[PDB]
């Protein structure tokens, strides 16, 4: 999960320099994942879809 | 009889040689190494601010 968020962080970054990455969220078929990135510590959590 | 000293003379002359030598030497060039570099705006970004 954290590479990914890298990866996403670096594609939200490419368009704009000064923007940086607040919240993400992939939404899976089946499940959902949420990851909350700051410098210091990354949130992670994983809601199925109701 | 008619051979003499003064009426012959005999002189020895040899041209100098320098002694044969068997050396050996190894060249071998620099060390190089890989070097891997990825460039992104934000990263050029970082560093210019």
């Amino acid at each position: 999960i954290p590479l990914l968020t890298k990866k996403a962080r670096s594609v939200v970054r490419d368009l704009d320099p000064t923007n940086d990455l607040v919240f993400l969220r992939i939404q899976t078929k089946l499940n959902e994942i949420m990851v909350a990135p700051d410098d210091e510590f990354s949130l992670i959590v994983i809601q199925t879809k109701g | 009889t008619l051979r003499n000293k003064f009426n012959y003379n005999t002189r020895e002359c040899q041209t100098i040689n320098p002694s044969i030598r068997e050396r050996g030497v190894s060249t071998e060039p620099p060390p190089s190494d890989t070097i891997c570099g990825n460039i992104t705006q934000w990263e050029i970004f970082d560093a210019y601010y």
